[PDB]
């Protein structure tokens, strides 16, 4: 149920 | 292990990991109490100056007085009481170059004593 | 950053001597995440020794567990080896604790 | 009650690709792409696959990250390097990044503004606004996070709210040349948040106590203890105060 | 008109435009001498903290002792003696949020008194 | 000896386009696109045109600048706004920007690194490296600036090195209730850099002097003066010391 | 930023009374650059009054000059008006200076 | 004899 993070 | 200060306030930093009361002790033992983030920008300076790690600052939960209380027991301008703080964990607060989180007061971290100058 | 682990050996239930128990070597607040945990019985490495996160302060925690039964002569300790310590830290079990 | 993910991306060079994980905790509790908190099994396949797919997508995404940061840090393709993240909400919303142990990037009180820890995160910050992930985030947190969060308990407020009270007792250990070390104890309690403190005539005793990091037992329950070294014959002056949530009233002992 | 400080040093800032001796006077009159940029980073802090304007800092040309001399007459680590300083104009130095230039010591500017703390 | 330009770009809205100028000084001296230091006339047309063209090109370039800065400063198309620059070399190289009176951007001691004064110049700095004007500059300064600089004097080291010594004398003015105010003077000297200081028995007197900003006369020469208020009958204790370069020895007077 | 101008009226050569001279009203260290300079003779504005940079400290300088001959009764001053002052600053010429 | 500056 995680989120999706925008590469740093 | 050293001391530095900003505007109307002088600080001392312990680089010896201990429990929260850990600072209180040494902090007052050098007559400069564990820190009190008094207002907005002050925090900002800290986090920046602060070498990378977790520091304790006087900001614990007065168990029976059911309330987060500063060490001088006087409010700050920092009402980031908004970090709601408290979830299935109670305790004390610490500072990161980019954080202000709470945790188990027996965890050994570095120290931040913060006496005023005026 | 390089944090020193925080070992502690204790049993799942109070030890009743020559009575089966489950040892718990709880290593905590350490960095980096790589870390090998030795489960000893008189220096002797224990073969099977079950393993396997980090807390809000970024510190990597791990708990190791291997069944056992307390003697009043034999002994146990936990041997941890990390890049935070030159050589290994061993912590004998303190039933007495 | 709250729900948090703890992400781990660790590049172990020469040793393949970065070992990456995603973990879930409703509160201090683990739950999850084999799930590991039984009551969660109550969710089907076509949950577990839109899901796992996700990890793969991040495993793959961090892979870039892991690298772009050597970039930002002048670093090397030498040692290992670890990226951690904490994304989760309460019912405060979490999106916390650390790299190597030091704090990196973070979402502040009113999730709309970040805070970097150095020239690095600094030029990760300044991009996320050129890409408004402040909001790409705000939602989820406020949005779906909570939905899942609540839409979760339901599958286990059975244990995700249980509360077995701690069972204290105090030990007496001799110390050379007339001193005894009392040890209040605290077994089989959950949650693990407890507070054990000694008192000498009603005075707290946080100057010479010797608490032990509250340790887990193996069956959800937890154990912990606090020790004091008291002069011989003068125990009954020193009392132990246990305060745990599943406790009508905090305990109190003398041995 | 106020005072702030950094690490091992506390400062006082006059917001009243005067000639160079102008600071010296008031500076010592509040027993905190006109400033002495002791080392690299210190300057950096100043320029940043410093509200936008021209400040005088103890750094003039000792006419007969033919040499630029700090006010404590002790060198700094700041050997930005490299701002060569001196062209058909002699005098005193002042600081800008992004400058360190010299000029006519009778020009009225703001003040920067800099006493040490150890 | 040195050569410096002083640029001025001042947007006066509603009032047309920004008034822009470019000025030159070999040292404190003006010289220049009608040139204004006669000995410079010794330069032809096809000097004056590659040149003036330049001003037009900057007039045009700053025009952008002048604007881009409202950009950077959230500002307005309201009031006036002024940009100044000082580009020049000695034989230290100058490239100094100010905007509105406050310091803006600058080239540091070893011209290869800048220094901004605020979030603004800050994002003018960070570009110039993405465009290496650190060096696009280094040259000129070290390069051609000096060439022109030297290639200049030659056309006037006649006056660009002259030196008419100052002519002092001291006045005596009464002050009510027994005090007299002595005034040492300093006329017709060049260059304008002078140093007039009073002394009471060999002690400087920079506590109660009253110097006047060294003022120009109209013919290159300069005038200036320093005043002291001395108690009646006790003048001859107070002396005036004039120190100017075209002076074998500094003067000294008593009235 | 807004700096107050620094006026000073004096002659090109020592005044020899009823003897032709050239007044110099030297305005300095001011900001902004806009600024109108009145050249008076007994309040009276002088028609022609020649004009026309900033020093290293960014301060805008200007010098104004109009021919004149000193009386021992008539008078002169310089009237400057800037956005740094509410109303105008006038500085009477102090031959005596 | 001036230089040419790169718009800010």
């Amino acid at each position: 149920s995680i989120i999706n993070f925008e590469k740093l | 292990v050293y001391w530095f200060c900003y505007s109307t306030k002088c600080y001392y930093f312990i680089m010896n990991k201990t429990t929260w009361s850990g600072c209180k002790a040494n902090c007052q033992h050098y007559s400069v109490p564990i820190l009190k983030i008094e207002d907005e920008d002050e925090l900002k300076f800290l986090q920046r100056h602060v070498i990378p790690e977790n520091y304790w600052i006087g900001l614990s939960y007065d168990k029976k007085k059911k309330e987060w209380a500063w060490i001088d027991n006087g409010p700050s301008k920092l009402d980031m009481k908004i970090r709601k703080m408290n979830f299935k964990s109670r305790g004390c607060v610490f500072l990161s170059k980019a954080r202000i989180e709470d945790i188990d007061c027996n965890i050994p971290y570095y120290c931040i004593c913060g006496k005023k100058l005026d | 950053i390089q944090k020193t682990p925080q070992i502690q050996v204790y049993s799942r239930h109070p030890p009743e001597n020559g009575k089966p128990n489950i040892l718990n070597c709880y290593v905590t607040q350490f960095h980096p995440p790589h870390i090998e945990i030795q489960m000893l019985k008189n220096g002797k490495k224990i073969p099977k020794v079950e393993m396997s996160s980090f807390s809000k302060d970024w510190s990597f925690y791990i708990l190791a567990h291997t069944e056992f039964t307390p003697t009043e002569t034999d002994t146990y300790a936990c041997r941890v080896k990390h890049d935070s310590m030159a050589e290994p830290k061993t912590v004998y079990w303190d039933r007495d604790m | 009650h709250s729900l948090r993910y703890f992400v781990t991306a660790v590049s172990r060079p020469g040793l393949g690709e970065p070992r990456y994980m995603e973990v879930g905790y409703v509160d201090d509790t683990e739950f999850v792409y084999e799930p590991r908190a039984r009551w969660m099994e109550q969710e089907g396949p076509e949950y577990w696959e839109r899901e796992t797919q996700k990890a793969k997508g991040n495993e793959q995404s961090f892979r870039v990250d892991l690298r772009t940061l050597l970039g930002y840090y002048n670093q090397s393709k030498g040692g290992s390097h670890t990226i951690q993240v904490i994304s989760g909400c309460e019912v405060r919303g979490y999106q916390q990044y650390a790299y190597d142990g030091c704090d990196y990037i973070a979402l502040n009180e009113d999730l709309k503004t970040w805070t970097a820890a150095d020239m690095a995160a600094l030029i990760t910050k300044h991009k996320w606004e050129q890409a408004g992930e402040a909001e790409r985030l705000r939602a989820y947190l406020e949005g779906t996070c909570v939905e899942w969060l609540r839409r979760y308990l339901k599958n286990g407020n059975a244990t995700l709210l249980r509360t077995d009270s701690p069972k204290a007792h105090v030990t007496h250990h001799s110390r050379p040349e007339d001193k005894v070390t009392l040890r209040c104890w605290a077994l089989g309690f959950y949650p693990a948040d407890i507070t054990l403190t000694w008192q000498l005539n009603g005075e707290e005793l946080i100057q010479d106590m010797e608490l032990v990091e509250t340790r887990p037992a193996g069956d959800g329950t937890f154990q912990k203890w606090a020790s004091v070294v008291v002069p011989l014959g003068k125990e009954q002056y020193y009392t132990c105060h246990v305060y745990h949530q599943g406790l009508p009233e905090p305990l109190t002992l003398r041995w």
